[PDB]
C-alpha cells in the first residue's frame, strides 16, 4: 500500500460507488472529511489499471447520535483475479 | 513465486535472487524482473512475435 504495487480502492460516500484500482500512495492517517471539505483517502495516482463509478443515490452524510437503524454486512473475497463482493442490507 | 490463476503483478523491485539485500542496485544475485527480447523481420519461426 505504498505505490510499489498495484491496490484496489473501493469508496461509497453516501452517493455515487467509485472503485478504482491505482498505484496510490496513502497518507499516515487516511480519511475523507464530513458538508464534506476533505479527500486524503490517497495522495497520487499513477499506473492506474481499472475505474469504475456507479449512479447516485442519497445516504446519511451528517453528524447524527442515536440508536442503529441499519445493519449493512458485507464478504470480500479474492479468486483467481475476481475479486467477489457480497452484501446484504437490513433495517 | 509463481502465478496463481488470471493474477496481474506489476512490480519494479529489483529480485534478490540470494540473500544480499542490495535494495536499489542490480548485481550478482540482484537483477530487474522485468526482461525485453527484441524482435526482428530476419529473426527465425519460434523468436517472431505473435
Ligand atoms: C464521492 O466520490 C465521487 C468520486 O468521483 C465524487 O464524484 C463525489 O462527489 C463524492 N461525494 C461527495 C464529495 O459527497
Ligand atoms: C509506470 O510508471 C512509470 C513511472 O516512472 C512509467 O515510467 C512507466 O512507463 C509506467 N508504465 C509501465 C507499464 O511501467
Amino acid at each position: 500500500l505504498d505505490s510499489k504495487t498495484q491496490s484496489l480502492l473501493i469508496v461509497n460516500n453516501a452517493t455515487n460507488v467509485v472503485i478504482k484500482v491505482c498505484e496510490f500512495q496513502f497518507c499516515n492517517d487516511p480519511f475523507l472529511g464530513v458538508m464534506e471539505s476533505e479527500f486524503r483517502v490517497y495522495s497520487s495516482a499513477n499506473n492506474c489499471t481499472f475505474e469504475y463509478v456507479s449512479q447516485p443515490f442519497l445516504m446519511d452524510l451528517e453528524g447524527k447520535q442515536g440508536n442503529f437503524k441499519n445493519l449493512r454486512e458485507f464478504v470480500f473475497k479474492n479468486i483467481d483475479g475476481y475479486f467477489k463482493i457480497y452484501s446484504k442490507h437490513t433495517p | 513465486s509463481n502465478l496463481k490463476p488470471f493474477e496481474r503483478d506489476i512490480s519494479t523491485e529489483i529480485y534478490q535472487a540470494g540473500s544480499t539485500p542490495c535494495n536499489g542496485v542490480e548485481g550478482f544475485n540482484c537483477y530487474f524482473p522485468l526482461q525485453s527480447y527484441g524482435f526482428q523481420p530476419t529473426n527465425g519461426v519460434g523468436y517472431q512475435p505473435y
